[PDB]
């Protein structure tokens, strides 16, 4: 038993530009592929279960769930309520600038306490193994670094792989999070075929991973820099009170109310 | 005379069939507790003494004081590091009088597991000695640094000590030097140990159940609260990339590591040494500098920044959406938690999951 | 020095290559003759960390010894005896083992005082407490307890300490009718008392707060008041945004201009507004094909990878020598980076670790020799990864000797 | 004032006198402190008591010497033993000592023995109080009716539990005895088996009366005698401890002392601090100036 989890970066601004731009791949094309995946994951197995989730930039909408019309009851309803809600979600849509970030660690939370709810609701006999499928296509937006590490390691704490697409724009976050759940973090070269890459790359189950032949996960550079100036540190100083990092040694925490007591 | 009668329908007509219903609360758990915005010894050196006593031999638990002991405690090692692993263990066994260090100040619960396996052998003996016990900490704990927070924690089966000189000796020290010492009791208080914990900073308690002996030891597992006694230290550390033999090995020996017999190709090097280690974080056994990767300094913030309990109500009286927010679901049960800053409608599972596990509130994050 | 002889033995016993080695660089000035050693001497202060607290146990431990007829198999049990009793301090030097058994002084353990606590000096082994009035003169007769105030005066408290028959007293020990069988039943009580409090003093020195310790003790009440609060310190983080941004060093971020924002959000959504789902929009098999050339064990996605294989030339004999020189050489920069490292720059600490570096350099020069075999008798081989170590640790020395603003 | 007389109806007679008020108080707690019990039941199904007149029964001083050795790994800190006379103890310590009881005894806690020499009351009761006190435990062993009764309180970890060895009767000095109770059946037709029953029950009452002094205080108090389980003398102890001494805790087996001492110890042993005191038996000010107070404690006193 499995549960797919997807995520799609729901960025009105990238997918935007990229509408503007009048590229060969766009939005639409995009949320055809993960229909079709998603198709695709519960077509695979009678017993496998699936969910997904829109990061947008206000909102972390779910998408499930089918519609009830009776045309074609497993594919059409999920489809049908797929591009309803997206639909909702994108056409029903504001503009705001202040907060113009993608809700991206709050789609995260929503999805593992989603998981936890259903793992929780599956009997014993046999258990729901998960998986979360990150689309990124936006900029990686630090300010929620904080949050993105506490859910990954979260993730790790509850045994969830998770894996990564990104389109254009790559992310240390994304990337660092493959890593250390164990899952696989992927620059798509040719966004209009990104579904052949999710149908071999990201759609192999857990029990297949150690089977198939894939492309090795690219090292992942920890760089870290201080609030101080920001620069790069390999050997630094930090405030045994809160954790702060500072480049170079110096009196004070400037993160805190704290004096070092120097000797 | 009493114990075939004992069921509820002894002196009841409805009990009959209603006895579980009647005494239904038997075997339920509902785990919480405080918080507080204070200090905390991140940097943790928490030592474990057990009691290697006969009384260890003792079925006051389901199996003998030993087993469960041993059982919780490997547990305790397992969740110590994953919610710390910058931090250490050490362990040491009070038996004949004497204590032996059954592990040394480390961090890799590999070889502090194994050492629990093969304790499990161990030959309860003689009377123990807390002075002894408290004398090799104590001797460990003053070549640590001062800002590193050295901490004790006691498992006392036994109520007599034989210490070889009165314990006020260790004690005086101890306060003087700041180490931290907490006690954990079964089934009795003992003055000693607690005018000890208490005088020392830390706290005594006494083991109830296996659960109770859970509840206990979560308690310790959060790091302790530090104040400006201790040395407020800005330590160096290091942030090695990992890197592999990428060229074919060339100019890159594979190396064991300072910690390890594992000689690894590949792996993170000392910035301040070059040597080679397998794992991360690693203390470099032959600088002092500390490496640690960047995922686990971020893996404690949330210890700097936890999140507050969600006001609780029977029933979605605000009139929010029937669905859960979060985790979407129906309010299936008639219990509601509500942000206090968000104000979104979470379940049973978004309290306890949320806030114990995800330290992090969606729509705070908003 | 003498005593660092017997401890060193560790690392020869654990390590006997390295204790070779080390011998060997000890003569090869790689490393200072008594450093091959003296880097690993280490005692303790007693038997154990602390005394062996033989309050308890004593002799009763041994069921008289080993073994009815008490064996001779026990030291540190005989040594707590030692401890225990002076009486038997002085006899067990006088009863020499030498060249015999204890076997016979075990047997005769058993004898009054240590086994069946008699009361006259019947003891097997002297007696000082034999005269247990005489031997309490130093505890409360010419001297006196630590609490005699606080607590512990019974003796005095009534009507009778004024004076004697002017109570109604009649059941102290009269001058008329002592008895022997009250003397066994004396005895017991006397040997358990004295032992219990004579031995306690040997851990108990113990204090002149003993007695006001006792009264506040009991006077104090912690239900009424006297409470008991906490003395951490409230964190109240400064620009949290720190810990939100994290640790990550400045992105290639940059906004655009508000008219690409309004038409992102309407062109997006005019896009949403007008779509629906088709099979050509999700796959065409030029497309698939050549994304599967891409993602093909010889695509563009297949980067470097095993290259970390099995070595050149003779891996075993490598690893074999690397063993010994991963354990030797770390220990040497151990000691190396443990003077380097320090706290302040003194020339205590300068010249120790000069002189264990320029050790170090014949080290390099016992490394040369390490070096001969990977250059002739392996094939082809590179062990640059200690080599740079190596360098790196002279190098670290000429860059701080660099440093004469008093750092060098 | 203090709690340690009963019955109080015998006071106005002994002492020919008339008070004005003949009342108790009930120990008012939210976490009791006190669980009298009589072990009179050996586990070898022994009457443990000194009903034969003091003679040399054995039986009773081996199953005195079993539930002491037992109780005290049971008990922590120190123990207070009190025994019915003065020879009886010595004579029951010679034949633990001899059975070799009293090594395990020692391993378990020091034995401290009382002696009329105030040097060693006063250096027994130094060690001991100290030994409780140092990472060893102690445990003292005297006489029901001596000084150490009067002088000593075992207030916290002193004395965490008093044992009560037999009923504390002096059939020596029958004579003096006799002609005061000849006298008390005269002018004030007092039962002698009446008045000896007080007379010991209140030398019970004064040990177990000194092993509490707050409610940061605990006692465990085993009456190793058959005896106090008659409702005669069960009704003559203090009805405030009578309040705790539970008609199921009665003529317990040794093995349902240790049993119900563990359960005690552990239900006890838990945290419970001066904010959990607030719920009852603590009134703050707030609460003083609550009528409630006024109404709820009247229940409290006790007449008789
Ligand atoms: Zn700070
Ligand atoms: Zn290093
Ligand atoms: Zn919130």
């Amino acid at each position: 038993l499995n549960l797919l989890v997807i995520v799609v970066d729901a960025n009105p601004i990238w997918w935007g530009k990229q509408a503007l731009k009048e590229s060969q791949f766009t939005l639409s094309k995009c949320i055809d592929a993960v229909m079709v995946l998603g198709n695709s994951h519960l077509f695979m197995n009678r017993s496998n279960k699936l969910a997904v989730i829109a990061s947008h930039i206000q909102e972390s909408r779910f998408l499930y769930p089918g519609s009830k019309d009776g045309k074609y009851e497993l594919l059409t309803s999920a489809n049908e309520v797929i591009v309803e809600e997206i639909k909702d979600l994108m056409t029903k849509s504001d503009i705001k600038g202040q907060h113009t970030e993608t809700l991206l660690a709050g789609s995260l939370a929503k999805a593992l306490c989603y998981i936890h709810r259903m793992n929780k609701e599956v009997k014993d006999n046999q258990e729901m193994k998960s998986r979360i499928l990150v689309i990124k296509a936006a900029e990686d937006s630090a300010l929620q670094y904080m949050n993105f590490m506490n859910v990954i390691f979260a993730a790790q704490k509850q045994n969830i792989l998770i894996d990564a697409c990104v389109l254009d724009s790559d992310s240390g976050l994304l990337q660092q999070a493959c890593d250390i759940t164990g899952g696989l973090y992927l620059k798509v070269p040719q966004m209009p075929s990104l579904l052949q890459y999710l149908l071999w790359v990201f759609l192999p189950d857990q029990d297949q991973r150690s089977q198939l032949i894939l492309p090795p996960p690219v090292h992942v550079d920890y760089r870290a820099a201080c609030f101080c100036h920001r620069n790069l540190i390999e050997i630094g100083y930090v405030c045994s009170v809160c954790l702060s990092i500072f480049c170079n040694f110096s009196p004070i925490c400037t993160t805190c109310e704290t004096a070092f007591k120097i000797s | 005379e009493r114990t075939w009668e004992i069921l509820k329908e002894d002196e009841s007509g409805s009990l009959k069939a209603t006895i579980e219903d009647i005494l239904f609360k038997a075997k339920r758990k509902r785990v919480f507790e405080h918080h507080g915005q204070v200090r905390l010894g991140m940097m943790r050196h928490l030592y474990v003494v057990v009691d290697g006593s006969r009384t260890m031999e003792d079925q006051d638990l389901k199996p003998n004081r030993l087993t469960c002991t041993l059982k919780l405690l490997e547990y305790f090692v397992e969740e110590y590091f994953d919610q710390n692993p910058i931090s250490q263990i050490g362990i040491i066994v009070t038996k004949s009088k004497r204590a032996e260090k059954l592990t040394e100040l480390s961090g890799n619960p590999r070889k502090h597991i194994t050492s629990l396996k093969k304790a499990v052998d161990m030959t309860c003996h003689g009377e123990p000695s807390l002075y002894n016990s408290l004398s090799i900490a104590m001797q460990t704990l003053k070549h640590m640094p001062g800002h590193t927070s050295r901490e004790v924690l006691i498992i006392f089966s036994s109520l007599t000590t034989c210490d070889p000189s009165n314990i006020y000796d260790l004690i005086k020290t101890l306060k003087a030097a700041k180490i931290r010492v907490s006690v954990i009791g079964l089934s009795a208080e003992v003055r000693v140990c607690t005018v000890l914990a208490r005088e020392t900073g830390g706290t005594y308690h006494v083991i109830l159940d296996e659960s109770h002996y859970k509840e206990l030891l979560t308690h310790h597992v959060s790091p302790p609260p530090a104040s400006s006694s201790s040395e407020c230290s800005l330590i160096r550390m290091g942030f090695p990339q990992h890197t592999i033999a990428s060229l074919s090995d060339q100019d890159a020996k594979p190396s064991f590591s300072m910690a390890e017999p594992g000689l690894t190709l590949g792996g993170y090097f000392c910035p301040q040494c070059r040597a080679k280690y397998c794992e991360l974080p690693v203390e470099c056994k032959i600088c002092g500098l500390t490496l640690v990767s960047a995922p686990h300094l971020a893996r404690s913030y949330h210890h700097l920044f936890p999140l507050d309990a969600f006001q609780e109500i029977p029933l979605e009286e605000y009139n929010g959406e029937r669905f859960c927010y979060g985790c979407q679901g129906e309010l299936k049960d008639q219990h509601v938690y509500v942000c206090a800053v968000c104000q979104n409608v979470f379940c049973v599972d978004c309290d306890v999951f949320v806030h114990d596990s995800l330290h992090c509130c969606p729509g705070c994050i908003h | 020095a003498n005593k660092e002889l017997e401890e060193k033995n560790r690392m020869l016993q654990e390590d006997p290559v390295l204790f070779q080695l080390y011998k060997d660089l000890v003569v090869s000035q790689v490393i200072s003759a008594e450093e091959f050693w003296a880097n690993r001497l280490n005692v303790n202060a007693t038997d154990s960390s602390s005394t062996s607290n033989h309050k308890q146990d004593v002799g009763i431990s041994a069921a008289f010894l080993a073994d009815g007829l008490r064996y001779n198999l026990t030291s540190d049990i005989i040594e707590s005896i030692f401890r225990t009793y002076p009486a038997v301090k002085m006899k067990y030097a006088e009863n020499v083992p030498h060249n015999m058994t204890e076997k016979e002084f075990w047997t005769r353990f058993f004898q009054s005082h240590y086994f069946h606590r008699d009361r006259l000096n019947t003891g097997s082994k002297d007696l000082f407490a034999e005269c247990a009035k005489i031997d309490e003169k130093g505890l409360k007769t010419m001297v006196s307890l630590g609490v005699k105030n606080p607590l512990l005066d019974l003796t005095a408290l009534e009507d009778k300490p004024l004076d004697e028959g002017y109570g109604i007293s009649s059941v102290p020990s009269a001058s008329n009718s002592k008895s022997i069988k009250e003397n066994s039943n004396a005895a017991i009580i006397k040997r358990f008392n004295h032992h219990s409090a004579m031995v306690l003093a040997a851990g108990l020195r113990k204090q002149p707060a003993v007695k006001r310790a006792k009264l506040q003790e009991s006077i104090e009440y912690e239900d009424l008041g006297k409470n008991n609060s906490v003395k951490t310190i409230a964190l109240n983080l400064k620009k949290s945004d720190r810990y939100y941004h994290g640790p990550t060093p400045i992105q290639s971020l940059q906004y655009a201009t508000s008219q690409d924002i309004i038409n992102s959000f309407q062109s997006i959504r005019q896009e949403m507004e007008a779509y629906t789902p088709k099979l050509t929009q999700v796959l065409s098999s030029s497309a698939a094909s050549s994304t599967i050339t891409a993602l093909s064990p010889g695509g563009a996605l297949m980067q470097g990878g095993t290259q970390q294989a099995i070595n050149q030339m003779v891996p075993n004999d490598i690893q074999s020598e690397l063993k010994h020189l991963y354990v030797a050489v770390g220990e040497l920069l151990r000691h190396f980076w443990s003077c380097f490292p320090v706290n302040t720059p003194f020339l205590e600490e300068k010249v120790v670790k000069m002189k264990s570096n320029l050790e170090r350099f014949q080290v390099t020069k016992l490394c040369p020799f390490q070096e001969k075999i990977r250059r002739q008798y392996l094939s082809t081989n590179l062990v640059s990864h200690i080599e740079e170590m190596l360098q790196t640790a002279y190098n670290k020395l000429h860059t701080w000797q660099s440093r004469r603003l008093m750092k060098k | 004032t203090s709690g340690t007389l009963s019955p109080l109806d015998i006071y106005p007679k002994i002492l020919d006198f008339h008070p004005v008020t003949m009342a108790t108080f009930t120990m008012t707690l939210a976490r009791v402190c006190l669980c009298p019990m009589i072990i009179g039941r050996g586990n070898d199904q022994v009457a443990i008591s000194s009903k034969f007149e003091t003679r040399e029964d054995i039986a009773v001083i081996r199953n005195y010497g079993n539930l002491l050795l037992e109780m005290s790994a049971v008990v922590p800190d120190g123990i207070v033993a009190f025994f019915t006379s003065y020879q009886y103890m010595e004579s029951t310590v010679a034949s633990w000592y001899e059975q070799g009881i009293l090594e395990n005894i020692q391993r378990n806690k020091l034995l401290f023995i009382e002696t009329q020499d105030g040097a060693e009351t006063s250096v027994a009761l130094e060690k001991y109080q100290e030994a409780c006190e140092n990472g060893r435990g102690a445990i003292l062993l005297s006489v029901a009716r001596g000084k150490v009764s009067e002088g000593i309180d075992f207030v916290h970890h002193y004395g965490r539990a008093v044992i009560m060895f037999g009923v504390p009767y002096v059939y020596t000095q029958s004579r003096i005895l006799k002609a005061r109770l000849e006298y008390l059946r005269d002018q004030f037709q007092i039962r002698e088996n009446d008045f000896l029953t007080f007379d010991a029950m209140r030398h019970a009452a004064q040990c177990v009366g000194r092993a509490i002094r707050g409610k940061t205080d605990y006692g465990l108090m085993v009456f190793a005698d058959k005896r106090f389980a008659r409702g005669d003398k069960r009704g003559k102890l203090p009805r405030w401890i009578q309040e705790h001494l539970t008609d199921a805790n009665l003529n317990l087996t040794v093995d349902e002392g240790v049993q119900v001492a563990k359960y005690f110890l552990r239900q006890m042993a838990q945290p419970f601090h001066r904010e959990d005191q607030l719920g009852l038996s603590l009134l703050s000010l707030e609460q003083l100036e609550s009528e409630e107070t006024l109404k709820r404690i009247e229940q409290i006193a006790q007449q008789l």
